[PDB]
RNA sequence: AAACUUUCAACAACGGAUCUCUUGGUUCUCGCAUCGAUGAAGAACGCAGCGAAAUGCGAUACGUAAUGUGAAUUGCAGAAUUCCGUGAAUCAUCGAAUCUUUGAACGCACAUUGCGCCCCUUGGUAUUCCAGGGGGCAUGCCUGUUUGAGCGUCAUUU
RNA sequence: GCGUUGGAUUGUUCACCCACUAAUAGGGAACGUGAGCUGGGUUUAGACCGUCGUGAGACAGGUUAGUUUUACCCUACUGAU
RNA sequence: CUCUUAAGGUAGCCAAAUGCCUCGUCAUCUAAUUAGUGACGCGCAUGAAUGGAUUAACGAGAUUCCCACUGUCCCUAUCUACUAUCUAGCGAAACCACAGCCAAGGGAACGGGCUUGGCAGAAUCAGCGGGGAAAGAAGACCCUGUUGAGCUUGACUCUAGU
RNA sequence: CGUGGAGGUCAGUGACGAAGCCUAGACCGUAAGGUCGGGUCGAACGGCCUCUAGUGCAGAUCUUGGUGGUAGUAGCAAAUAUUCAAAUGAGAACUUUGAAGACUGAAGUGGGGAAAGGUUCCACGUCAACAGCAGUUGGACGUGGGUUAGUCGAUCCUAAGAGAUGGGGAAGCUCCGUUUCAAAGGCCUGAUUUUAUGCAGGCCACCAUCGAAAGGGAAUCCGGUUAAGAUUCCGGAACCUGGAUAUGGAUUCUUCACGGUAACGUAACUGAAUGUGGAGACGUCGGCGCGAGCCCUGGGAGGAGUUAUCUUUUCUUCUUAACAGCUUAUCACCCCGGAAUUGGUUUAUCCGGAGAUGGGGUCUUAUGGCUGGAAGAGGCCAGCACCUUUGCUGGCUCCGGUGCGCUUGUGACGGCCCGUGAAAAUCCACAGGAAGGAAUAGUUUUCAUGCCAGGUCGUACUGAUAACCGCAGCAGGUCUCCAAGGUGAACAGCCUCUAGUUGAUAGAAUAAUGUAGAUAAGGGAAGUCGGCAAAAUAGAUCCGUAACUUCGGGAUAAGGAUUGGCUCUAAGGGUCGGGUACGAUCAACUUAGAACUGGUACGGACAAGGGGAAUCUGACUGUCUAAUUAAAACAUAGCAUUGCGAUGGUCAGAAAGUGAUGUUGACGCAAU
RNA sequence: AUGGUGAACUAUGCCUGAAUAGGGUGAAGCCAGAGGAAACUCUGGUGGAGGCUCGUAGCGGUUCUGACGUGCAAAUCGAUCGUCGAAUUUGGGUAUAGGGGCGAAAGACUAAUCGAACCAUCUAGUAGCUGGUUCCUGCCGAAGUUUCCCUCAGGAUAGCAG
RNA sequence: AUAUUGGCGAGAGACCGAUAGCGAACAAGUACAGUGAUGGAAAGAUGAAAAGAACUUUGAAAAGAGAGUGAAAAAGUACGU
């Protein structure tokens, strides 16, 4: 038959990101001499909606240590941070909502957001509205720090990797029913072309594994192997269990 | 509506005139000529199209310079001038 | 009754194609094209329209004398005045508190 | 069309000039063989395709 | 009995077979080796006393120069000095030129007759702004010239 | 020779009941009759269910939606010169 | 109690767009109902996100009944415009073995022609739909062919990828 | 037996007529065929022996061309509609002019444009073809004429995106990448007084380019003018950009202006690097406020129409551009003051000790006013002149009113979002203070005035029931601006003014059958698969409304009454002076009540929901099979499951220093 | 099969523009009033919410199974109808290209072409099948049977014939 | 010494004879179709010579009827047969 929908996504012709109104990429400061020996001060100048994003961004500006001028940065705003607020970034900074410190300088239990997976990568973990990572221990020899991500996973990263104190703003966005098709419309209109969604079970065989039959139905197990092949992976990929999850989840 | 009501909306060109070959096969959005290949340094042609070739090979135009090569060959690529004689 | 026509080839109601009807000396109605309205210069500190300052489309500011583009204070046609009160006060105090900060820790160092 | 390029207008000019009957003296030339102009175009019978 | 229909013939229609033509084609054979950055093949637009084409040509435009020939060219008009002649011709030949806008196409662009830079020169009271005339500036690579870079590296300073 | 009907249910033919009536006989005419109609059923392409099949799909099972072309000639026939 | 399974259909729902038998049986609506609805249920073959049951509101969705309405009908009639029709000018097409009156017989088992009978008189106009097994496409269905293609799968034989 | 070519031969036939064609004339042969005569014709051709093959037609739904019967037949019937007379002409249903009857009805059959076309525009000539009758007419035919810009567009900028270059893949055509893993380039002046431009500073590292005739954007208007051009020509009057610059003014002995408590004022009032700010620059809907034009309307001065009678009447002209001076504003802000008895305040409930209400000031110049432009223009009239170019002379062109009006603009606000609604060129400003500057005379071109220049291409017209696309002058399709009066809720329908049409073969009759439009006594779905079709209902005011429900609905549920004309009454507003109770006048349809009145009619045409009870089924709104299926199908919110922490999941690619998600990070992306 | 050409129609995304009479309904917020021992409950205004609703333009295309059905037209015309402020309509620009796209999913749509577009070439593709196969006369003159065959509409073999 | 459906120059044929021969004997890769790639025709012949019909007449004209030219209009730019 033909190439199915989930294979056409990859050439991203009509599947690229709707990017025009975006404020620019959100990132921590480049890890320089300031941030990595002392601290440097900025001011949050503006906290602002970024199309397609849930959490607002915070525009923060710092003096350039090496040239006379102002260099502006695009943060994700943590709940609580405000215009006019002074933001402190650096190894020798202090534990306040909004500041940005390396995980090695913050006690166990600290709550942080936008943390780096390697030092200097300018931020990777816990950016979505409401998310955060908890520091749960340090190993001072080979300076690592163990953290717990939004997903539940624990992971150890360099104690030099940086994070910003607190939680990302916009929480509870998903507590509210969309109610109508149209709000999803405007939702995905500012993201990418993934909406709405025809069930493969409503297409013909040319179109999809699930396609065809004189009743709608999948007709074989819908849990597909990891080592299945492009054109085969529709359904429950690599699913280690299936069915209604019964009883407390919670990573132990 | 796929027939004549829809033919009424045909008022936009896919191709214009091609600088190199004159033909009106210069595809605007593609910026390349469906006939001669412009602006490919080479000229489109295909051995499965002998007619098209014959439509465009050397000799179908003026041959402004090549015309004269065989006379010039014939007289051993002469230089100078002819002299003079009598009656 | 006297209806009217665009005076330029563009036939669409785009922002650059606004029309105003007007009675000529010939005693008839005729369209006149209209430039977009200028918006007022704003303050770099607070964002309000800054008073004293003319409002022109941007290149039209070169066509116009310097006094239309300033008020005669520090930061004249740039920041908003109550904004410069703030700047001054805060500057003075912070430059003062600096001497205060220094003399304390000059004292800490000798009383330790 | 109606706010044109020089290229199209140049072509239209060549087109207007080629649009006329046989110059009748030609009919009288020794061994003349051309009756009439067989390449006559008309704006409402055949389109130029630019 | 006509009209009508049908058959034959004669003259007239309709149509373009047939016969006879043939500056075309097709096949064979022989001789020869020459496109282009010294801008080719191709394209566009132009050019004649009176041309829409085909053929030719390029603002020097159905042609300029040169050479041979020896009196045309011709649809009409024309010149008339060109006829015992450096000399007619829509002649032949062709060695010298002109060769618009383009095209591998080369300052950058090009659905634009769009937009720079450099040199010499002319005009506007002008090294600087504007306008006219001429002449220039693509890319890869090779040999060479010049100016340079690198504690890659030698020696030489006091 | 002459008549042989009006209705409820069904796409129905058939069947079945109400009712009238003198009687509500049975048949043929390409199972008369679609350039005469209708298009409800059947029987293409949409679609739901049930049964079967790993599946595409199937079903003499049930459902819903689903373009009906032309006569001016000849004869026949009706009338008309 | 007994065979047997991985477990042996639970809450619900039903002759339901799912019930063969079937026009199921009982009730209701009607003069009369293979319709409709309410019931019943050993249900050929109902049933739980293969989602079951319930649902206000919404529907050019399928179905049944009532009121109003009415030419749908009993049962047809009449009127207007434009046609058809007749004239001047203008002027195609489909189709065409040859053609064009039947009865019967025989015959490739349904004749315009053949055999035997009926019969038969120029040239024609408007209508018409009986026939021309009229016309429109080298059967839609069915079979054959050592003819395909779309599609599926532990068919045969391979392959990108992994 | 016959045909095209070949070798031989008959010293074959022939312009005194070869070949070919015609011919119910002749003759030979069983036949394929052969021979003759006659007519037509015009240049070549044949017998016999032999050689050779692209060598013989009725068929192939054969190929190409031609031609019939059909047949003077189907037809030339959608878009309301035509008529009289003159003129022209060989010729007039169809051309032109006059008259009349109508239509489109400002959601136009009006006036312009985008795309597309390309001369169709305009004039003169003119009918063979073409405009399914005609033709003297034409978008036809012939011959000509016609498109004028510093200010309108393009050109500049950036958008999605396209795409060179150092590079990396690829046998290669080429694919990848676009600031990437590159030694990526140019400005400001100083140094020159061999001299023309080498070096001396310091920066700036931004690393192509194409991509919008609707986005961004320097700048022009009115009047006149042509057969056909006009924001482009002419007249007048402006403005912008670049380059030159001199005079005046301003500034300075306190060098780089004063004034104001302040918001801030101004005719000026030096300012390199660098930095920073603003503008460009931004959704949508609601009411409210204001502007413009349009609409309505009084007085007056003109011209026209009607006048048996009636009407101080009906119709119409009374206009003012860009640009410049003064002036003008909601908002906002300053000074004074110090607030409970809380006050101020919007239609919309927001504001005040973080300083209200009050009083007094400052600012933006949208917009408007008066004056300049400018009455000299334009508009409307009267009085003479004369084949003529066409003049000449006069007047008047004035003062008001109204608003939930209509269209458009704009402001201060308010609603909405898991939606919060471009970019760049370009212009200015401020912080800074490198520097350069006077008293025997300097500084100043962001003040005034003055000089020069502004190229290149487009520019006619159509924009559609005939200029575009549908084979065509096709009832189809094809983006947009302007928008009068009445009725009325209305940009509805119906009638009308301005403009524009009056194009669509015609004549005569009115049989059947039709198509489209109507009506029917009595019955009332008995018709039919089925109420298919049709009919019934309808506006507004008042009365009155059930089960059930997610409490929002269901609901215009259902069911009723009323409605014209004329004549009265009542209620609902503005503006003003009041020492520290009222008066006076001017200007609006709304709502309710009451009389009278008519053949009981009145949403009088137009316009305008049938309702009810249930079963099945999809929650809803939304979506599809263009051209037989609109549905119960798809979607959807909601519910649930799966994969994944980037050295990753899903996906792309022949490959890659390649790519999508990703400007992303589990409140995420991907997959059911 | 190979190499080319198409997103002027249409599907979907992106960028930049434009467009939508008049009504009905009356959500939050807000103001005033009334009851009550209290907790609290009520009334009248104001306001102007919604993939709300009546209905034009628009966009769509339900029924007549109406017209037309050698048309105005290779999809139209009339009536009637769906929706009409947003998952709205729509210009231009721009992206995606054929085992490919695009698909609120119909095997739809991808220029009157779609269960694999169009162009050229490989290609005079193969055909046990269907059609046709062109002058005369003279002499002779059949078979539908045997055997084997993915053989049963075909061959080979023998026979019959010259 | 070998190759050669291209190019330039030549000589030829038991070859084709205008539906044949190359698609094109001609203003043929033209005209015309298609957005594009591409597709792609029809169409030769008066006579030795234009001597291409002066002139008259009917007609609005085209033309007709005479005349005339020519070996022939039974060759009249519709043109050999
Ligand atoms: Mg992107
Ligand atoms: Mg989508
Ligand atoms: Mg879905
Ligand atoms: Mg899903
Ligand atoms: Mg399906
Ligand atoms: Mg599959
Ligand atoms: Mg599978
Ligand atoms: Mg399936
Ligand atoms: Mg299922
Ligand atoms: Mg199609
Ligand atoms: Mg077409
Ligand atoms: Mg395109
Ligand atoms: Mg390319
Ligand atoms: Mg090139
Ligand atoms: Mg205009
Ligand atoms: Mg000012
Ligand atoms: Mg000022
Ligand atoms: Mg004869
Ligand atoms: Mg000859
Ligand atoms: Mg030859
Ligand atoms: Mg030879
Ligand atoms: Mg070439
Ligand atoms: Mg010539
Ligand atoms: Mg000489
Ligand atoms: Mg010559
Ligand atoms: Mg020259
Ligand atoms: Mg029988
Ligand atoms: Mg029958
Ligand atoms: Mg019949
Ligand atoms: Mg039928
Ligand atoms: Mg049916
Ligand atoms: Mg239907
Ligand atoms: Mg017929
Ligand atoms: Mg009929
Ligand atoms: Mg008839
Ligand atoms: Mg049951
Ligand atoms: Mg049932
Ligand atoms: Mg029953
Ligand atoms: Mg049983
Ligand atoms: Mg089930
Ligand atoms: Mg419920
Ligand atoms: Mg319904
Ligand atoms: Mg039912
Ligand atoms: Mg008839
Ligand atoms: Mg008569
Ligand atoms: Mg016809
Ligand atoms: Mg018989
Ligand atoms: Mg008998
Ligand atoms: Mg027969
Ligand atoms: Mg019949
Ligand atoms: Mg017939
Ligand atoms: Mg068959
Ligand atoms: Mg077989
Ligand atoms: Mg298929
Ligand atoms: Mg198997
Ligand atoms: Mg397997
Ligand atoms: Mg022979
Ligand atoms: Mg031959
Ligand atoms: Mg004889
Ligand atoms: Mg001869
Ligand atoms: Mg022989
Ligand atoms: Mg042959
Ligand atoms: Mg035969
Ligand atoms: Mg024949
Ligand atoms: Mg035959
Ligand atoms: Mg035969
Ligand atoms: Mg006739
Ligand atoms: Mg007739
Ligand atoms: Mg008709
Ligand atoms: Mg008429
Ligand atoms: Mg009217
Ligand atoms: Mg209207
Ligand atoms: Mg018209
Ligand atoms: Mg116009
Ligand atoms: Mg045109
Ligand atoms: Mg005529
Ligand atoms: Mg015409
Ligand atoms: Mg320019
Ligand atoms: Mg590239
Ligand atoms: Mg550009
Ligand atoms: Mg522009
Ligand atoms: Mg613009
Ligand atoms: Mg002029
Ligand atoms: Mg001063
Ligand atoms: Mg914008
Ligand atoms: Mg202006
Ligand atoms: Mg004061
Ligand atoms: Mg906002
Ligand atoms: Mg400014
Ligand atoms: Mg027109
Ligand atoms: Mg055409
Ligand atoms: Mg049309
Ligand atoms: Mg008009
Ligand atoms: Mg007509
Ligand atoms: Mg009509
Ligand atoms: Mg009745
Ligand atoms: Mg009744
Ligand atoms: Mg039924
Ligand atoms: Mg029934
Ligand atoms: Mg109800
Ligand atoms: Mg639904
Ligand atoms: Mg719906
Ligand atoms: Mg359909
Ligand atoms: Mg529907
Ligand atoms: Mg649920
Ligand atoms: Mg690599
Ligand atoms: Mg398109
Ligand atoms: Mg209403
Ligand atoms: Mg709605
Ligand atoms: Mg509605
Ligand atoms: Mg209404
Ligand atoms: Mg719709
Ligand atoms: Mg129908
Ligand atoms: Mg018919
Ligand atoms: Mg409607
Ligand atoms: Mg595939
Ligand atoms: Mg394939
Ligand atoms: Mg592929
Ligand atoms: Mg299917
Ligand atoms: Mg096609
Ligand atoms: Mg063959
Ligand atoms: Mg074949
Ligand atoms: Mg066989
Ligand atoms: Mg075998
Ligand atoms: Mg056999
Ligand atoms: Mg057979
Ligand atoms: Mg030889
Ligand atoms: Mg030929
Ligand atoms: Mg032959
Ligand atoms: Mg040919
Ligand atoms: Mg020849
Ligand atoms: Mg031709
Ligand atoms: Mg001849
Ligand atoms: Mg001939
Ligand atoms: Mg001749
Ligand atoms: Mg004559
Ligand atoms: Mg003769
Ligand atoms: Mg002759
Ligand atoms: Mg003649
Ligand atoms: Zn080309």
């Amino acid at each position: 038959g033909r190439v199915i929908r989930n294979q056409r996504k990859g050439a991203g012709s009509i599947f690229t990101s709707h990017t025009r109104l975006r404020q620019g990429a959100a990132k921590l400061r480049t890890l320089d001499y300031a941030e990595r020996h002392g601290y440097i001060r900025g001011i949050v100048k503006q906290i602002v909606h970024d199309s397609g994003r849930g959490a607002p961004l915070a525009k923060v500006v710092f003096r350039d240590p090496y040239k006379y001028r102002l260099r502006e940065e695009i943060f994700i705003a943590n709940e609580g941070v405000h215009t006019g607020q002074f933001i402190y970034a650096g190894k020798k900074a202090s534990l306040n909502v909004g500041n940005v410190l390396p995980l090695g300088s913050v006690p166990e239990g600290t709550i942080v957001s936008n943390v780096e997976e390697k030092p200097g990568d300018r931020g990777a973990l816990a950016r979505a509205s409401g998310n955060y990572v908890i520091i749960i221990g340090h190993n001072p020899d080979e300076n690592k720090t163990r953290v717990r991500l939004p997903s539940g996973a624990k992971k150890v990263i360099s104690s030099d990797a940086r994070g910003v104190i607190g939680v990302i703003a916009g929480g509870g966005r998903v507590d509210k029913p969309l109610l109508k098709a149209g709000r999803a419309f405007h939702k995905y209109r500012l993201k990418r072309n993934s909406w709405p969604k025809t069930r493969g079970v409503a297409m013909n065989p040319v179109d999809h594994p699930h396609g065809g039959g004189n009743h709608q139905h999948i007709g074989k197990a819908s849990t597909i192997s990891r080592g299945a092949v492009s054109g085969q992976k529709a359904g429950l990929i690599a699913a280690r269990r299936t069915g209604l999850l019964r009883g407390s989840q919670k990573t132990q | 509506g796929k027939g004549t009501p829809s033919f009424g909306k045909r008022h936009n060109k896919s191709h214009t005139l091609c600088n190199r070959c004159g033909r009106r096969s210069f595809h605007v959005q593609k910026k390349t000529c469906s006939s001669c290949g412009y602006p490919a340094a080479k000229t489109r042609s295909y051995n499965w199209g002998a007619k098209a070739k014959r439509r465009h090979t050397t000799g179908t135009g003026r041959m402004r310079y090549l015309k004269h090569v065989s006379r010039r060959f014939k007289n051993g690529f002469q230089t100078g001038s002819a002299s003079k004689a009598s009656a | 009754a006297q209806r009217v026509t665009f005076r330029r080839r563009n036939p669409y109601n785009t922002r650059s194609n606004k029309i105003k009807v007007v009675k000529t000396p010939g005693g008839i109605l005729r369209a006149q094209h209209v430039k977009k309205l200028a918006t007022r210069p704003k303050c770099g500190d607070c964002g309000s329209a800054l008073q004293g300052i003319s409002t022109l489309r941007p290149r039209q500011y070169a066509t116009v004398s310097k006094t239309h583009k300033t008020v005669s204070r520090a930061y004249g046609g740039s920041r908003c005045a109550n904004c410069v009160k703030e700047r001054i006060i805060r500057a003075f105090l912070i430059e003062e508190q600096k001497i205060v900060k220094k003399v304390v820790k000059e004292q800490t160092e000798a009383a330790k | 069309a109606a706010q044109k390029s020089f290229r199209i207008k140049q072509k239209m000019a060549k087109a207007k000039k080629q649009n006329r009957p046989l110059p009748q003296w030609i009919r009288l030339r020794t061994n003349n063989t051309i009756r009439y102009n067989a390449k006559r175009r008309n704006w409402r019978r055949t389109k130029m395709n630019i």
